[PDB]
């Protein structure tokens, strides 16, 4: 089918089947420095996202189901609109202002279960 | 309810460092990544993206990269400091035509030798644009002597504008607008993702854009602000106009040793007759082309408006003329024969030649262009114009230029660089 | 015992007990650029393999058991020959032409179970 | 509360609730080389610790419960002293001489269960 | 059925960048990684690996690294441009022996001073190989004046060939072939993995290989193609031949200031008698050694074949003689006394000395070697030869050389660089 970003205009539930397509595309001394800086940055950006998935308990996954409830104030829409009408670019704009709140909540719930799992052992 | 996805097809505008790739150059040689013989392009269905060619930092990057590569290619070459001497000059009158009477000067001088103890008397030909009369009526100095050091370009490095492909680093992508009739700003449908840009030739010129790409359907007028007379108009042709340029003088070159391992390349006597350099533009083609340009200008200025073309305003030769580099020599051609009309064989444009070149718009770094032996003939495509509007029933357009960024903006207008942001969250209906 | 690559001449089942031995060995401005390029490359190569294990569902493991059947056309041998007679260098040559097919199948089966696991939650 | 290293003077069990605070802080050509070397090193150090957690079977976790018994010779103290009186800086000094022994044991027990888990499938 | 393993002991041939490590140098100083005091070597049981010393890119890398380090050590040193002047020269006849009559010249010249307004008359001794007669029968110039700029090596940086260890970057490994009687190509058993190479001394020489490693059991003959007379033969001895070289002239040095913070080091009058530089090779040792070489050549050419040794062919001094650098001075010794025999006290080889050195095989970068005070005595090991076969019942062997890669290929022949490929798949009997 289409490769990298081919699903960009597709709906969210049509997309999200192509997650490995995008994940794999994230990987004279003056020209040397410019190229190394570009390569070092690609590595650093990749690792920051991986660390973040790790602290949320989603390490090694592309689709991670969490234990944080959705607040209707973040987006009062049903699943039919979100997954069948909207694209990911549109969604990202709609909930931009709630991203940091959601991220904080994801970290907190992982810390709590990580500890509960120790008490049960 | 909250679920986390990684690998989501989302992006944001971004500014990054792009690297060069390509299939004895001034620019890209071995410090350039070999290209992919089968590069990818992915059409994005249902994607509308906003582009703005006037805010495209790929242009600023290219400008910086070509200047830096230019300097690195002069850094190891011969300094001509010993050449800034008093010259004793007379006129070249041997088989000289009227068109060049007084254009070439025969100058003698006392040059250094391999040995510090000895001097040599040598002579060479210079163009009048390369020298300044001082004081003794035959005494001259080179034009750059009171401004800057001058170096000689190494005569092994060509100036041929071999194309460069710009490629994005991982995590970034280049989006291309394929929408025909795209005027440089606003949204456009028909966006595709590419690994790299097409090959863009770093052709350096003023007034006329040479050897670039053509418009897909019709002549297009692009500007930052079409109603601002302080802004330039870039005109892209949908057909080329062929231009044939030449320096019809069989030159010879001589090497003067000036030191232990260094030599100056001087112009020797001209073989045969001495005639003026010039460029030929087919008149009918130019007239048809200009036809199309006016038809499109009227869309912005009125279809009952009188549109006049006029030659350039006064100022520095590097701006008022059509500058280009072909065959290894720098030409300054007079375009008043192209821009002289109300509304809308061959047209011959006389040209001047210089050996001492101040590149870009810098002061302090001059270069000497070694002469080229034999006769130079160039054939190239005019692919567009840079116009400035002079300004209640008529408008006057004149040739403009000198800011090299306008010559790259015309090729990079289709590209945008974005950053990929693979994480996202959404509601779903599952629970860890 | 022997360290890095010590098991190279050992059979596949004698080897594969030394996986941590090899895994741990993967980690004037001109000399600066040459050394940084070597270091940056080592990092990039390491991360590409880790990303690949991740999309196959083998993150964090040295021995990962998958859900893709073996096609006898890739190598018609029994377990006795593969694990007791052959070395890993010999095996790699034998199935070189099927590596990309196998990798594609591993990615596909992970995508399918990753989705099934969401539907079950 | 306090951010990076804020818990440094806290007891071990008061600390160890702040693990994400510290984990997130680990991420002219001559100046170019100096800065790149600093950035490349930060990446390499991060990855070595992640590889090590991986071979111990603790990938993706901040608190990992293992299957290696504690030898009283490493530290003959009860849980009350270790978790309620001591700080992590003090603890690190107390058991510095046993760190490599413990690390070797953690690798070995993971290799054994990684293999047992294959036999059970 | 499919299972995935990570950490699999598999490798492929690869080309990468190796870094230098080591335990006022030209080469490795502080830009070199300190070595491991207890380096590892792991024997690989049951591993057969194919090696090819003639396709080993470690050789190309070493060649590039040593040239670049060489240049970086001359870059900050004094330029001798002011020295390329007309010299007034006479002969040194004071206590001169017959062997050197006409070899040294006493030259006077007008040199610059710290102050731009003043000149000084100075004199120094030069070897005849450093100067060219011009025109006035006493007028000379330095040999490099019509070719290249010359710089003076800084007399604080020694040329002693301190050993360099090459180490692989992570993800790569160096395999060593320990198979005795390994001729450079084909498979070999007894392969081990090492972190780094042993220390290899960047000794620069022609014809005779000095101070290298020895063969483990017997003299070995190695070539790319033993039947191709266009290829060189590398001969590795299993025993050293000791060679003692000297410059028996008590020289003195004088410093001539040539500018504000710069000085030229000149050779002053020689103290005592003036005698020819030479090298001594024990005759019996050489004869036994040559014995062993022929016995082995016969394995490829026939045991009833007549093998003759002859001196070098004509050509540039740098090739036809045995060049080496010892004590800080560059010697060019005549080896016709070593290669003059059919089949198979001391042998004295006369030598010439030069001050102006064109390194490697480059043109454009010359260096001046400051003179060394006192008397130079060197003791070194001949560890092998570079031979060329001149070619129906006999073969003639002559000394060869000049291509420095042949001097490193002789030490790096045991090493191969491979890339580790840790992933692999195999059938097993389990199911996720
Ligand atoms: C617009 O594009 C056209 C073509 O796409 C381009 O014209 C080309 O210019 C080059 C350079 O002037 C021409 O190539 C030269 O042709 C002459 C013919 O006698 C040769 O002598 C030249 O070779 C010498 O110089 C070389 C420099 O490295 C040396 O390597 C060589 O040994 C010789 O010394 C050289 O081949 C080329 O033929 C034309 N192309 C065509 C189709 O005519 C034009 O210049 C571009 N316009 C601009 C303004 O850049
Ligand atoms: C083959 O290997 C042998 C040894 O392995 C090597 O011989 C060594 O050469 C060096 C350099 O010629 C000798 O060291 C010198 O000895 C003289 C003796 O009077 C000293 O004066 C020298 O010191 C001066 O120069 C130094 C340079 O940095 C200064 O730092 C110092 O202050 C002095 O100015 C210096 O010590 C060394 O002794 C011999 N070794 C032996 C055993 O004789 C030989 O050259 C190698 N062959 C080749 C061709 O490289
Ligand atoms: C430029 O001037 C030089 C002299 O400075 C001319 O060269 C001389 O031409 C005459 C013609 O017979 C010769 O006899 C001389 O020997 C030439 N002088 C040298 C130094 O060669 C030269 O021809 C003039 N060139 C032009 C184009 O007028
Ligand atoms: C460019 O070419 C034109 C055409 O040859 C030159 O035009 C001449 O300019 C002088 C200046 O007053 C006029 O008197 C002539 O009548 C003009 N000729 C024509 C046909 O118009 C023009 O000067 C050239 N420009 C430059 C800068 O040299
Ligand atoms: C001037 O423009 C024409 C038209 O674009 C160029 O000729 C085309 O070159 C492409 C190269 O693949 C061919 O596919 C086209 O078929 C050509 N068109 C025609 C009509 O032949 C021409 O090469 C350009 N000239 C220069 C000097 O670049
Ligand atoms: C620099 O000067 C030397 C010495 O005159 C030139 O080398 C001589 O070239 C002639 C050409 O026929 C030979 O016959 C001589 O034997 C050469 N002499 C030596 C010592 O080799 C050299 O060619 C000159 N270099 C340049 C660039 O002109
Ligand atoms: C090289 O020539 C110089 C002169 O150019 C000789 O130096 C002179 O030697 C006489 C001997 O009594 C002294 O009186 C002079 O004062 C010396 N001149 C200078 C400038 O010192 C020098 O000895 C010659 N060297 C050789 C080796 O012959
Ligand atoms: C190298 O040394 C040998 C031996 O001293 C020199 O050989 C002499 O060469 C001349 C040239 O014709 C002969 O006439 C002599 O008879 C040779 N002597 C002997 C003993 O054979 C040789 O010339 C030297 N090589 C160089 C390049 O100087
Ligand atoms: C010439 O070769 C001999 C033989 O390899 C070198 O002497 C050996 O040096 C090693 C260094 O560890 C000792 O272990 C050997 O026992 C030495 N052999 C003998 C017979 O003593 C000698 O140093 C070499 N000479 C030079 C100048 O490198
Ligand atoms: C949902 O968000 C609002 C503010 O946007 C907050 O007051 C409310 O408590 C949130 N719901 C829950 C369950 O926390
Ligand atoms: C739920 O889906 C229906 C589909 O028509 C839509 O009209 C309704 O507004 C959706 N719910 C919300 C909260 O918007
Ligand atoms: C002009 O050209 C002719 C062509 O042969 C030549 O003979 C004549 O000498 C030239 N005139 C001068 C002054 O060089
Ligand atoms: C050269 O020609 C120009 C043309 O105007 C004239 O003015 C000048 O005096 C001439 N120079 C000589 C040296 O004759
Ligand atoms: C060269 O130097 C001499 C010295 O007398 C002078 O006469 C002559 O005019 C100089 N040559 C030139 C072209 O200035
Ligand atoms: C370019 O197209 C956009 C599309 O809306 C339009 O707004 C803009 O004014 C156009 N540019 C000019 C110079 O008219
Ligand atoms: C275009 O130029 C006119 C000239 O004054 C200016 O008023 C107008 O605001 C400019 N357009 C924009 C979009 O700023
Ligand atoms: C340019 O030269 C070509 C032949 O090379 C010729 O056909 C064409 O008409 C010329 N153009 C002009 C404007 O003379
Ligand atoms: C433009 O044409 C006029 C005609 O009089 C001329 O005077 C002027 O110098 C020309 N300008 C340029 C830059 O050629
Ligand atoms: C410009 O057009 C006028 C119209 O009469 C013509 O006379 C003049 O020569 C033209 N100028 C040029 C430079 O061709
Ligand atoms: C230039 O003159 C030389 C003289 O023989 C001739 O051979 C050469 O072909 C001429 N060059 C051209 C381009 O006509
Ligand atoms: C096994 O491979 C063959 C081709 O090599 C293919 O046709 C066959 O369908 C494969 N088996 C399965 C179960 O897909
Ligand atoms: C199975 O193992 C036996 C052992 O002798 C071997 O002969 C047989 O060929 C193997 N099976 C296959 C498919 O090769
Ligand atoms: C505990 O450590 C001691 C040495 O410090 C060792 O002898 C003992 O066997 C260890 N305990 C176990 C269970 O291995
Ligand atoms: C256990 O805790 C008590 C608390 O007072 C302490 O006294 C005792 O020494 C601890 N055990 C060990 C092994 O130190
Ligand atoms: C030759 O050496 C002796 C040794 O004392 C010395 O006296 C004599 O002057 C020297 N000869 C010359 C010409 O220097
Ligand atoms: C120097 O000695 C050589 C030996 O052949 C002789 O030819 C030369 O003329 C001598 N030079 C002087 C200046 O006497
Ligand atoms: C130094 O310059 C003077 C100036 O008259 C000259 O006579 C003398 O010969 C020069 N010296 C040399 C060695 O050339
Ligand atoms: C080196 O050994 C290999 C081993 O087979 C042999 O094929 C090759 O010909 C030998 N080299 C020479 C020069 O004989
Ligand atoms: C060795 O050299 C001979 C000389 O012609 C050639 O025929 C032979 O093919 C060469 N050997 C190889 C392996 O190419
Ligand atoms: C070299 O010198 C040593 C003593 O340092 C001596 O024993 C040896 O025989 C000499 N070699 C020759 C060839 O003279
Ligand atoms: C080799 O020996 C011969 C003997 O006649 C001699 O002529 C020749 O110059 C010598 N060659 C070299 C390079 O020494
Ligand atoms: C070479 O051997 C011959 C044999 O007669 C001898 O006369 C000659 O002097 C030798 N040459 C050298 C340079 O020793
Ligand atoms: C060189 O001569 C000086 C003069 O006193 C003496 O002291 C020194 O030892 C001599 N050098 C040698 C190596 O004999």
């Amino acid at each position: 089918f289409l490769g990298f970003l081919g699903a960009a205009g597709s709906t969210m539930g049509a997309a999200s089947m192509t997650l490995t397509v995008q994940a794999r595309n994230l990987l004279l001394t003056v020209w040397g420095i410019k190229q190394l800086q570009a390569r070092v940055l690609a590595v650093e950006r990749y690792l920051r996202d991986q660390q973040l998935l790790g602290i949320w308990g989603c390490s090694g996954k592309l689709i991670c189901c969490t234990n944080v409830p959705w607040n209707s104030s973040w987006s009062n829409r049903n699943l039919s609109e979100i997954w069948d009408n909207m694209t990911w670019l549109q969604w990202d704009k709609e909930i931009s202002n709630y991203t940091q709140i959601i991220y904080g909540l994801l970290e907190e719930s992982q810390n709590q279960q990580e500890k509960n799992e120790q008490d049960l052992l | 309810w909250v679920t986390v996805y990684y690998g989501v097809p989302v992006w944001k505008d971004a500014e990054t460092t792009l690297f060069c790739a390509s299939d004895h150059n001034v620019w890209a040689t071995h410090a350039c990544v070999p290209t992919d013989p089968n590069p990818q392009e992915i059409h994005l269905e249902n994607v509308t993206e906003e582009f703005n060619m006037w805010k495209n930092n790929m242009v600023e990057q290219m400008h910086t990269d070509i200047i830096s590569l230019w300097d690195q290619s002069l850094k190891p070459c011969v300094k001509l400091t010993p050449l800034c001497v008093t010259l004793q000059c007379t006129n070249v009158t041997n088989n000289i035509t009227d068109d060049m009477r007084g254009e070439l000067k025969n100058c003698s001088f006392n040059m250094t030798t391999e040995l510090r103890d000895k001097k040599q008397k040598v002579y060479s030909l210079f163009y009048r644009l390369d020298v300044v009369q001082i004081n003794s009526n035959k005494e001259y100095r080179l034009i750059n002597c009171n401004t800057s050091a001058i170096t000689q370009a190494c005569p092994k490095v060509s100036f041929e504008p071999i194309p460069i492909h710009y490629c994005a680093p991982a995590g970034f992508a280049i989006l291309k607008c394929k929408d025909k009739k795209f005027n440089g700003t606003g949204p456009c449908p028909s966006v595709s993702t590419v690994q790299c840009t097409h090959g863009i030739k770093p052709v350096v010129s003023t007034q006329l854009l040479l050897n670039g790409s053509l418009a897909e359907e019709e002549v297009m007028i692009r500007s930052e602000n079409i109603t601002n007379n302080a802004k330039n108009i870039l005109v892209q042709f949908n057909t080329p106009v062929q231009i044939n340029c030449t320096r019809p003088n069989n030159n010879t070159r001589k090497s003067i040793r000036i030191g232990p391992g260094q030599a100056f390349y001087a112009t020797g006597d001209i073989i045969g007759d001495i005639r003026q350099a010039h460029c030929n533009v087919s008149k009918a083609t130019w007239n048809e082309t200009l036809g199309k340009v006016v038809k499109q200008l009227r869309k912005h200025f009125g279809n009952n408006t009188i549109i006049r073309f006029a030659n350039s305003s006064g100022g520095d030769l590097e701006v008022t003329t059509h500058s280009f580099n072909c065959g290894g020599e720098f030409f300054y051609c007079n375009t008043s024969g192209l821009f002289n009309s109300t509304w809308i064989d061959s047209i011959t444009l006389p040209c001047r030649i210089k050996q001492i070149i101040n590149m870009w718009q810098r002061i302090g770094q001059a270069m000497y262009a070694p002469p080229i032996q034999g006769v130079i003939r160039c054939v190239s495509n005019i692919t567009g114009l840079i116009l400035t509007r002079d300004g209640s029933t008529t408008e006057t357009f004149r040739p403009g230029g000198g800011d090299m960024r306008d010559n790259w903006r015309s090729e990079l207008y289709k590209y945008k660089v974005v950053k990929i942001e693979p994480l996202g969250v959404a509601p779903t209906r599952c629970k860890r």
